[PDB]
RNA sequence: UGGCACCUCGAUGUCGGCUCAUCGCAUCCUGGGGCUGUAGUCAGUCCCAAGGGUUGGGCUGUUCGCCCAUUAAAGCGGUACGCGAGCUGGGUUCAGAACGUCGUGAGACAGUUCGGUCCCUAUCCGUCGCGGGCGCAGGAAAUUUGAGAGGAGCUGUCCUUAGUACGAGAGGACCGGGAUGGACGCACCGCUGGUGUACCAGUUGUUCUGCCAAGGGCAUCGCUGGGUAGCUAUGUGCGGACGGGAUAAGUGCUGAAAGCAUCUAAGCAUGAAGCCCCCCUCAAGAUGAGAUUUCCCAUUCCGCAAGGAAGUAAGAUCCCUGAAAGAUGAUCAGGUUGAUAGGUCUGAGGUGGAAGUGUGGCGACACAUGGAGCUGACAGAUACUAAUCGAUCGAGGACUUAAC
């Protein structure tokens, strides 16, 4: 990585963010903004993948929403999140959950690892 | 009209104020030196000269410090001029900064594209491929080269050969910020060229 | 990415279960349709004594897809189907009732009527 | 990038892993320039390895040392030559343990050769 | 496709002119005074960098 | 559709489709207008206009045509009914077989049907790219002007003007602002993805490293889950914007010839997506070989001169380390007062918790040591290795006139 670009876009790297890992279970407030007013809305689901570094790090969350699933992807680092809770850390094996796409019910669970 | 010489840095992102996500590049530019002024008198056209990055000693030659020496300044491995400057505001030897910009501006960006060889009609021209199945043995060749009337085939049928390495200008992208201390322009998008090539800013000539 | 030939769930209760897409609607040589644009479809399945029935030839506007849809604060949404919602010309959707998530991509194209009747607009 | 040097994967790393052996038998071998070239990096890589010593390290040379004596009077392998004489040698140099030198061209193919040893 | 008409002497030999050889980049190696190529290892005595 | 039989029977391969286009205008859309039995919205017809654009399917070998769904529009023709040494080979007209029908018959069509070998290494011109030589009145290093050439040229919907003008209502503007798309093009890899055969991990069979543990070979990279650089689109940024000059059809002003009238004869305007520019790219071999800045400096030989030869200057090359460049040349970054590549060290990103040991379990295995170990191309640092010594090329500037 150059270490001019890292210097650059410091400030706008966030640091009250937790560490969590793919396989946790995360609420992810998001502030909605539909112009004037502005209104939080919590995205909770598992983070299935984390990729990139610096200001372009990006992170997927997936849940069961009515039945269909939904994932939603993030930068890390973005001003929009206003807070995200590690609810639960699970227990898997390797960097992307790709896995978990097909899975649905029971097969979908990740087992939990109390850190 | 103004302009500066720079580096091609590489490419990151920047979020708004308003929350907005923008890809930026980062161009490097020490401070360009006014090597000379061009004037109508002199030489048929107003143009100013600007060096930019001080090459070393030994890999300058015995010209090339004459004609920097007016200037009083090191050697500059690039050379370019701008036209339609203000000749009036411009002085052999003065030193052109990043902070000639502002963020928000509107600028011209030119590079040189990025290299790609010997290519073919399809990914050279984004030509067309035949079937690749039903019997077709046709898959990425460049087309009929003509009718049979002229007895030859017209200029400008587009074939294979080399790809890349053009001189080519990206118009109206925004300056996102200014970094004076560091000597970097942040502009939204992209910009023609492998990192560390020359890249010159101007003010969009469409405006 | 919705194309010609691609088969969509319906995400409403108008008697349609499956469409197949015959056109995408917004310009001559438009090849793809993404969350928040009108198609041209044909009913290939249908429920059983609904308003709307297998064979007829309809607009839906599409509510889910898989590709998804970016966002000017740099985050996307994906699902893990392709849905639409049959529409009349003024937008309002024929069936009564919608399932399943919409995108807040409806809210730019004035589907407010799909938007208040989802059980969730992420 | 790297060179393909003619050959597939496989081959392309069996050939690597005898010249390598080779090379640290012999200390000198001859080969083709660009042969040459390729080895330099992955032999010095191995000797770096030599130089750490600890277990995790050997096992990592291990796999890709061929199994050949180095010395038959102590019955001394190659990656225990290695590990007990290479990077004893090479203890307090940081790097750049091997050099090329070219020779002329092969006859019969007019392949460009060179000298590769331990510096 | 064939040839349409033969190919007469004088366009043979144009074609042929950058049909060459070039010198050998020759450099005496001073320590047995042999001609070696520059930047190879003299053959005749093993010198290299003033080392045999 | 024909008439003729002038070229081709020591061969000018066919219909349809595919790839690639190019031209005409008798204009399908977009632009500008006259007339209207043009209220408005729409239209009809004629004139100017070829800049750009001009869809995806069902049926059929099909062209065509009908149909489905769109579009601003789904234009008409020429180019050997453009394009088979560019592709396909479904139709048709080789050999097989069959139906109907005709024939005494072999067989045949006034009809069908199933199956049936598409050869060629590009010499020349042409076309797209890349070099070497010389030239351009000294020898070099850079920066450039632009004669000239190429590229681009498209358009929808919505909001506002305004429910205004118009109309009885129904409906519903011109012009002028503003937003946002489709198709198309350029660039780029930060984002979303693809690839990623010298990256990480899991795992099957068998064989090998004496055995255990840990690993290597082979099985499509054995298979499977990820993935760095690079290359990428479906991803992202941007473009066709503002306008000038001269015009076309048209509209005119002043104005006689011809006391009036008249756009025209003198004279003065206006007026198109079109023309010339503006915008992008190439461009001095533009032999008319241009211009500016800087550097080198008048050497040594011979010959009566003309001129020739030899060392060099500035500078460049050979050779060498390479990649941001690349088929090869070339281009670019470097060649020891050098960070050019490799290695080494420190990182990023990637994988996802190494081996050894200990503990828990009868065991498979789990946990701790420990975000561990490993890591191709990415970043920074560091002369440890290789860029040695050398060789080659490269000026001394013609004559005439004019002004100094
Ligand atoms: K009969
Ligand atoms: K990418
Ligand atoms: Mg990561
Ligand atoms: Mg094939
Ligand atoms: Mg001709
Ligand atoms: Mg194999
Ligand atoms: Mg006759
Ligand atoms: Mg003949
Ligand atoms: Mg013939
Ligand atoms: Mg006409
Ligand atoms: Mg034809
Ligand atoms: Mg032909
Ligand atoms: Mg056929
Ligand atoms: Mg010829
Ligand atoms: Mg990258
Ligand atoms: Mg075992
Ligand atoms: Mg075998
Ligand atoms: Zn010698």
């Amino acid at each position: 990585m150059q270490k001019l670009i890292e210097d650059i876009t410091k400030e706008q790297l966030r640091t009250d963010l937790p560490a969590f890992r793919p396989g946790d279970t995360l609420r992810v407030h998001v502030k909605v903004v539909e112009g004037n007013r502005e209104r939080i809305q919590i995205f909770e689901g598992v983070v299935i993948k984390r990729r990139g570094g610096g200001i372009s790090e990006t992170f997927t969350v997936r849940k069961i929403s009515y039945g269909v699933g939904v994932e939603r992807t993030f930068p890390v680092h973005t001003p929009k999140i206003a807070k995200i809770e590690v609810v639960r850390y699970g227990k898997v094996r390797r960097a992307k959950l790709y896995y978990l796409r097909e899975l649905r019910g029971k097969a979908a669970r990740i087992k939990e690892i109390r850190r | 009209t103004k302009g500066i010489l720079g580096r091609k840095i590489g490419m990151t992102q920047v979020f708004a104020e308003n929350g907005d996500l923008i890809p930026v590049t980062v161009i490097e530019a020490a401070p360009n030196v006014v090597l000379q002024k061009k004037t109508a008198e002199n030489d048929g056209y107003e143009a100013i000269q600007l060096g930019f990055d001080d090459k070393r000693e030994k890999l300058s030659n015995k010209p090339e410090k004459g004609h920097v020496a007016k200037a009083e300044t090191a050697p500059k491995r690039f050379v370019k001029e701008l036209r339609g400057v203000e000749m009036d505001a411009y002085e052999v030897g003065q030193e052109v900064k990043v902070e000639i910009f502002s963020a928000g501006e509107i600028v011209d960006v030119t590079g040189v594209s990025k290299g790609k060889g010997f290519q073919g009609a399809i990914k050279r021209h984004g030509q067309s491929r035949g079937p690749m199945s039903h019997g077709s043995r046709y898959h990425r060749r460049p087309g009929s080269m003509g009718p049979v009337d002229p007895n030859r085939v017209f200029k400008g049928k587009l074939l294979p050969g080399r790809m890349g390495g053009e001189q080519i200008t990206v118009q109206n992208l925004e300056i996102v910020k200014v970094d004076a201390e560091r000597n970097l322009l942040l502009i939204k998008g992209n910009v023609p060229g492998a990192k560390k090539s020359l890249i010159t800013v101007k003010s969009a000539v469409k405006s | 990415m919705i194309q010609q030939e691609t088969r969509l769930k319906v995400a409403d209760n108008s008697g349609a279960r499956e469409v197949l897409t015959i056109k995408v609607l917004g310009g001559s040589g438009r090849k793809t349709a993404n969350i928040g644009d009108v198609i041209v479809c044909t009913v290939k399945q249908a429920t059983p004594g609904g308003v709307v029935k297998k064979g007829e030839v309809v607009k839906a506007v599409i509510v889910r897809t898989k590709s998804g849809a970016r966002r000017s604060d740099g985050s996307y949404i994906s699902f893990d189907e392709n849905a639409c919602v049959i529409i009349r010309d003024d937008k309002s959707p024929r069936g009564t009732r919608i399932f399943g998530p919409v995108a807040r991509e409806l809210r730019e194209n004035n589907f407010m009527k799909i938007v208040s009747l989802a059980p969730e607009v992420i | 990038s790297y060179r393909k040097l003619g050959r597939t994967s496989a081959q392309r790393k069996a050939m690597l892993r005898d010249l390598t052996t080779d090379l640290i038998i012999n200390e000198r071998i001859e080969t083709t320039e660009t042969r040459a070239k390729e080895l330099r990096s992955v032999v010095e890589k191995m000797i770096t390895l030599g130089k750490r010593g600890d277990l995790h390290a050997r096992r990592q040379a291990a796999a890709y040392i061929r199994n050949e004596v180095a010395n038959e009077e102590n019955n001394q392998d190659a990656l225990q030559k290695l590990f007990s004489d290479i990077a004893t040698r090479y203890e307090e140099r940081q790097g750049g343990y091997t050099r090329i030198m070219k020779l002329g061209p092969r006859r019969g193919d007019g392949a460009p050769m060179a000298i590769i040893e331990l510096v | 496709a064939v040839p349409f008409r033969r190919t007469s002497k004088m366009k043979k030999r144009l074609r042929r002119t950058h049909f060459k050889l070039n010198v050998p980049g020759m450099t005496e190696c001073p320590s047995c005074g042999e001609m070696k190529l520059s930047h190879r290892v003299c053959k005749a005595c093993g010198s290299y960098n003033g080392k045999d």
